[PDB]
RNA sequence: GAAAUUGAAAUGGCGCAAUAGAUAUAGUACCGCAAGGGAAAGACAAGCAUAAUAUAGCAAGGACUAACCCCUAUACCUUCUGCAAUGAAUUAACUAGAAAUAACUUUGCAAGGAGAGCCAAAGCUAAGACCCCCGAAACCAGACGA
RNA sequence: CCGAGCCUGGUGAUAGCUGGUUGUCCAAGAUAGAAUCUUAGUUCAACUUUAAAUUUGCCCACAGAACCCAAAUCCCCUU
RNA sequence: ACCUCGGAGCAGAACCCAACCUCCGAGCAGUACAUGCUAAGACUUCACCAGUCAAAGCGAACCUUUGAUCCA
């Protein structure tokens, strides 16, 4: 990516990360399954309940998407209806 | 912000704190900065507690 | 030219004094005499061990020559002693050797009769 | 393959010779090993190794005194090829707290209470 | 260049042999079974775990000292 | 050789000349002076960087953003290379990523 | 309290005395000798 | 170590003492006693009644600085140490030996 | 020595000439 | 990679000191047909001499009364799995780790922090720590050349 | 010095390739799967280092792990 | 000729593995049209991507061979 713009001299995010991930403000990353509306006459409903799923990211995978995005999208956002506000938060969580 | 004998003050952490945790806790004192860190959370009893001393 | 390092001449003589006995311009060039300065000091740290073997290898010698002039051997001597609950070293056997020849001379008669 | 070798029982089950020879009593063993290490870990498995660490073993010739029980038994039995046993002889009794500090383990394996 | 196996290593072999085989010995004898074994010294292995998880969990930053701060005063310390 | 055979000439420093007598005077003059005045404000060198900090590369884009257009032509055209020069460094070198 | 004592005996605080705070500054590793030069990281 | 020693014999040994310089000392450790016609032979120690060995703390210095270096080729291994060893010289005073056989 | 007066706030408004063609745009609107 | 919107005031050096700082004593000398390129320098290091050499050998070390004789000892760097290969006449000078996302540490204040903007379900603010050098064949543009 | 002149500029071109990468001292520190226009590289894993939190971890005696028709391995009370 | 996947050799006894290699077949077919929806807990081709199994519950009835993203 770009650490430094050449107009700004800011960091730069990668907007490809951005149209495909959502971030919990916990440092969460949820993301859909590769392929979840792709030939789906063919695949078993088993196989399509899983692929229908929102889906957590890895620590090194959500440390590669912290890296890629900057800031602004890693703030507490107050939307209205959010379906994600009781996810933004962690609860119960030893270590 | 703690005035004083922080090391009395630590005393009495110690004391109130050891029944809850069961082990003396183990904690800090900055003599410098004047503060006191305990290991775990235990902002609330600590508050309830310094709110009894009367601070 | 901010910072220029002004020390260069004593860190250079800090080398050279310990290479000014050396042959050659290896006493002379710090690039050929840093690397005989660090192989004679990895020389002089290993040679404590061989300073140890060769005296005892020395000691056994002189042992061996002061007990063969009384129809001893070596391991004859040594082990007769030890049997006799003389504990002398090596280094003080051939110091007795040189130095005291007829308190050897008891000690190598006193091997022999053990043994025998 | 190599891996590890299963010592077949026969082969610490001791004959009336070997009592003999060595002057053990079936009856009453002793109660406790004395374990020197008098061989190199190095070139041999990483289980030995590991079971030479546990033991306490890493200086050689250091004597080491372990409990003469089936599970000690069966870590000293890995290990054996790299040890020297022999039991722990106690002619006046394990040491009383008032001569704990006078003790001396002779090099025929006995812990005299007299040094 | 093929190698040949002298008197002093069949010795030396010999020796190493004859102390493995009273190691066979010493181990053919022990003095608890299995199962008088079990449990005899969990107490003491339970409390030395104890002393170990305490000084794993009694780690923590030391004090600092007003007097260790105002001591640097002394670097210029001089004679009136 | 590397060293000279001289001492060098003494060097004789006024501690209390009126710069280094005055030195930090105003340097509150915020917080006492009901911050009329920030602190910044008493800095005095280059337009592009009074109470200001970047990188050579952050430096670099705001001098050509602020004072570009007064600059000589071939400082202005090594600004521009250099410029694209720390740009290529620090988007595409470095350990890290 | 006492730490006003302390200064009251101690030399007088300058620009010669200050120190920062232990630990508020790591040392600066640059690849110099055997350790950090070379291959330098 | 075993000292072959005399009187008015120097003796350097690699370590300190905890001994004041000029106290005098008795070494109680007596393997041999040799004189122009007869030796004493200990098994392996003489006895405390026949030889009374005397020293004296004549110095406490440190050694000449030895090198420790350690170098190996082609990986940049290169370490030096320079490390001085105690020392302290006694003098033998006297040997006597009292007619305890 | 004596500090130098300290640095103020030019006191009241500030009217750049609009002759000048060096003062900012922005300084010459209604804005300002 | 915007914009709406917001609205900053005003003679010095923790620069170099003749391989540095300008290329600069000078665009001179010199080089090129040309376009072009482009210097140097002014105020007991190495090498030798005094004083060639003595059996044997990485040249030293352990030593020794004693330089050698004795014993021990397969140069350095880099690249190979490891020794072969690479580089090095030698001296002096110059010559190569530049920075953010987070973290951590130490201060400040604290459900708030921050000197607008930003962040905040102990956070926020500040500082400290961390991301090299030389080298192609090339490509294109504009000149200069029969 | 023409399978495509020379000069200047873009230009500090680019180089997964070669070479180099400068004080002292201590400490921890090892071969390893996947994908890749990829096998002279890289990313993830594994290993490695530092800091932190917590409580179990390794070894293992029995018991236990298939029919088709060997050496050993896995698993874990003790220790 | 092969390049992906699956089955067998090829690993004697958890797994993993003899890559390279040998043979076979699949880019499906048949069936059903709850062969739905949801959901504890797990497995996993040594990463990720992906791929599996699944109690309980709701609802109808009363399963046996592959390919991501973008873009349309
Ligand atoms: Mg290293
Ligand atoms: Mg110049
Ligand atoms: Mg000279
Ligand atoms: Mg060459
Ligand atoms: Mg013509
Ligand atoms: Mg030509
Ligand atoms: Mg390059
Ligand atoms: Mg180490
Ligand atoms: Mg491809
Ligand atoms: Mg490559
Ligand atoms: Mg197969
Ligand atoms: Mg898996």
């Amino acid at each position: 990516l770009t650490y430094f713009s050449a107009r700004k001299g800011k960091r730069k995010t990668v907007k490809a990360v951005i149209d495909r991930f959502l971030r919990l403000h916990c440092g969460l990353w949820v993301r859909r399954k590769a392929g979840y509306k792709k030939k789906l006459w063919k695949k078993t409903p088993a196989r399509k309940k899983r692929l229908r799923e929102f889906v957590f990211c890895n620590k090194t995978q959500s440390k590669l998407l912290d890296k890629m995005t900057t800031s602004f999208w890693k703030r507490r956002n107050w939307y209205v209806d959010d379906p994600y506000q009781k996810y933004h938060d962690r609860t119960n969580l030893k270590v | 912000k703690v005035e004083g004998d922080i090391w009395a003050l630590q005393k009495d952490v110690e004391d109130f704190l050891s029944p809850l945790l069961g082990k003396t806790p183990v904690t800090q004192v900055n003599e410098v900065t004047g503060t006191l860190r305990i290991k775990g959370y235990f902002d609330q009893e600590l508050k309830a507690w310094l709110l009894e001393k009367g601070f | 030219l901010r910072n220029r390092v002004t020390d260069r001449y004593f860190r250079i003589q800090e080398v050279l004094k310990h290479a000014r006995h050396f042959r050659g311009r290896k006493n002379r060039c710090y690039r050929l005499a840093v690397r005989t300065v660090i192989r004679a000091f990895v020389k002089c740290t290993k040679a404590r061990y061989l300073k140890k073997k060769n005296m005892r290898t020395l000691w056994i010698n002189r042992i061996t020559a002061a007990s063969q002039e009384h129809g001893l051997k070596y391991p004859a001597l040594i082990g007769n002693l030890v049997k006799c609950q003389v504990e002398l070293n090596r280094k003080v056997l051939a110091d007795l050797a040189i130095y005291e020849p007829k308190t050897f001379k008891s000690l190598a008669a006193l091997a022999s009769r053990r043994r025998h | 393959k190599f891996t590890r070798s299963r010592i077949p029982e026969k082969v610490f089950q001791a004959s009336p010779e070997d009592h003999e020879k060595y002057g053990g009593d079936p009856q009453n063993p002793h109660k406790l090993h004395i374990v020197t290490r008098i061989k190199s870990t190095r070139r041999r498995p990483y289980w030995e190794k590991d079971i030479i660490k546990m033991l306490g073993l890493e200086k050689a010739h250091t004597p080491q005194v372990h409990k003469n029980i089936p599970s000690v038994n069966a870590k000293l039995k890995v290990v054996k090829h790299l040890i020297r046993i022999k039991p722990l002889k106690l002619p006046q009794g394990l040491p009383a707290e008032e001569n704990m500090s006078n003790t001396c383990l002779k090099s025929t394996g006995e812990l005299v209470v007299q040094w | 260049r093929p190698r040949f196996v002298s008197l002093r290593a069949k010795q030396n072999m010999i020796r190493r042999l004859e102390i493995e085989a009273e190691n066979h010995y010493w181990l053919s004898m022990p003095y608890m079974t299995r199962e008088q074994e079990r449990g005899h010294a969990a107490v003491r292995r339970r409390e030395a775990f104890e002393a170990i998880k305490a000084a794993a969990t009694s780690k923590f930053p030391p004090h600092r000292f007003i007097a260790d701060q105002l001591d640097h005063l002394n670097v210029t310390k001089k004679w009136s | 050789i590397g060293i000279r055979l001289t001492l060098p000439p003494p060097k004789v420093v006024d501690r209390w000349n009126e710069k280094r007598a005055m030195f930090g005077v105003y340097d509150n003059i915020g917080i006492l002076g009901n911050f009329e005045k920030h602190p910044k404000e008493l800095i005095r060198g280059p337009i592009w960087l009074r109470g200001w900090k970047g990188n050579e590369l952050q430096r670099c884009i705001r001098k050509r953003k602020m004072v570009g257009s007064r600059m000589f032509a071939d400082d202005l055209h090594n600004l521009n290379k250099r410029i694209r020069y720390l740009y290529k460094h620090f988007n595409r070198h470095g350990k890290f990523r | 309290a006492r730490a006003l004592d302390l200064l009251r005996g101690l030399p007088r605080v300058s620009l010669a005395n200050l120190k920062p705070n232990p630990g508020s500054k790591k040392p600066e590793r640059r690849p110099r000798g055997r350790r950090r030069g070379r291959k330098c990281g | 170590r075993q000292w072959k020693v005399t009187s008015e014999d120097l003796i350097l040994i690699g370590n300190e003492l905890d001994l004041a310089c000029g106290e005098r000392i008795r070494l109680e450790k007596v393997l041999l006693v040799g004189a122009d016609n007869f030796t004493l032979l200990g098994k392996p120690l003489l006895g405390k009644d026949l030889v009374r060995v005397e020293a004296t703390v004549i110095e406490k210095t440190e050694s000449w600085p030895r090198i420790i270096m350690r170098f190996r080729k082609r990986k940049n291994f290169k370490k030096k140490r320079i490390v001085t060893t105690p020392q302290t010289v006694l003098r033998i005073n006297s040997i006597e030996i009292a007619p305890c056989l | 020595y004596r500090a130098r007066p300290p640095p103020r706030r030019r006191p009241g408004p500030r009217w750049p000439d609009p002759e000048d063609l060096l003062t900012p745009r922005w300084q010459l609107g209604p804005r300002y």
